[PDB]
């Protein structure tokens, strides 16, 4: 289920010829890789220890790339302009995601292309790798005129080659980093809510990676529709945060039960107040 | 290692 | 037009222990445009210093962004974060519970 992805991100700034460009590539939804227009020296650069394995001619090369990047986006943003008829005194934002996905058996399991303007699909590559699914009006222009052009082989070639080579190579470079996990440390609060009931709240904390399931139980049953779940969030270090919590009568906590899935645990925890 | 695009734009 | 109001989230790094040095973090998440200006405050007063991560989007396009900064959690101090953006009339002012 490993995968690697390269979100990008342009920015029109109104009355200036140049959008911000900024572009961020993940491994296992680490960013390991980003790239900023608004820098005083635009480049890409590491976000991860592992990549500092890299030489100066790769990342002379990424930048290269970005400032091809940067061209693309700001001719698509003005085309973008037209087909929309919007006026270019405003800000816009055009989107791209891209990258491949390995399979249990680590061949290639899927190849990924996606574009979205003011933060809405656009057009995107279909899993054959061949076929277009526009989203709207305007978008089915860009895919008749990328039919016409034989963009989609273009696609096609990088995410099953390309991808694939560095994507084993990043995870090779980063294995004890990217495999590692941080169990949660877990426990349950209790809290005044109203009158005859309280509230417990179980937490999940400093774990990595970010995936994780947390459940409430009343007597053998999960409490699927009467549990508040948090967004997991970072904890700023690296790792994550989670908690769920449910309203019960005052005098039988004890009843409820929270069990914390996350794979750095071989078991599950069981915790209450 | 990052993506070029198509020549082709939007 | 396409807008996406931000969702918001103001916790410690660390368990909260009144009197111990810890980290509070303003997780702004879900919003669009992605131009937005975040303050995190101590008793209603600016806090200097205080460290924005990149921005970034999500799977659904929406973007996030992590601002954080050195505190002290105590007894009487309020903590806060507010956040200004397009999708919002006025600033969106978020208090930091420590239950939360």
């Amino acid at each position: 289920p490993h995968s690697m992805r390269y979100f990008e991100t342009a920015v029109s700034r109104p009355g200036l010829e140049e959008p911000r460009y900024i572009s961020v590539g993940y491994v296992d939804n680490k960013e390991f890789v980003r790239f900023d227009s608004d820098a005083e020296n635009p480049r890409y650069e590491p976000r991860a220890p592992w990549m500092e394995q890299e030489g100066p001619e790769y990342w002379e090369r990424e930048t290269q790339k970005a400032k091809g990047q940067e061209q693309w986006f700001r001719v698509s943003l003005r085309n973008l302009l037209g087909y929309y008829n919007q006026s270019a005194g405003g800000s816009h934002t055009l989107q791209q995601m891209s990258g491949c996905d390995l399979g249990s058996d680590w061949r290639l399991l899927r190849g990924y292309l996606q574009f979205a303007y003011e933060g809405r699909d656009y057009i995107a590559l279909n899993e054959d790798l061949k076929t277009w699914t526009a989203a709207d009006m305007a978008a089915q222009i860009t895919r008749r005129k990328w039919e016409q052009s034989g963009a989609a082989e273009h696609y096609k070639a990088y995410l099953e080659g390309e991808c694939v080579e560095w994507l084993h190579r990043y995870l090779k470079n980063g294995n004890a980093t990217l495999l590692r996990t941080d169990s949660p440390k877990a426990h349950v609060t209790h809290h005044p809510r109203s009158k005859g009931e309280v509230t417990l709240r179980c937490w999940a904390l400093g774990f990595y990676p970010a995936d994780i399931t947390l459940t409430w139980q009343l007597n053998g049953e999960e409490l699927t529709q009467d549990m508040e779940l948090v967004e997991t969030r970072p904890a700023g270090d690296g790792t994550f945060q989670k908690w769920a919590s449910v309203v019960v009568p005052l005098g039988k906590e004890q009843n409820y039960t929270c069990r914390v899935y996350h794979e750095g645990l071989p078991e599950p925890l069981t915790l209450r107040w | 290692s990052s993506l070029e695009n198509f020549a082709a734009y939007v | 037009m396409i807008q996406k109001t931000p969702q918001i989230q103001v916790y410690s790094r660390h368990p909260p222990e009144n009197g111990k040095p810890n980290i509070l973090n303003c997780y702004v998440t879900q919003f669009h445009p992605p131009h937005i200006e975040i303050q995190m405050l101590k008793n209603g007063k600016k806090i200097p210093k205080v460290e924005m991560s990149d921005m970034s989007f999500s799977k659904d396009w929406s973007f996030y962004i992590l601002a954080h900064t050195e505190f002290t959690p105590t007894e009487t101090d309020t903590y806060a974060c507010r956040v200004k953006h397009d999708s919002m009339a006025e600033p969106k002012t978020v208090y930091w519970d420590r239950d939360m």
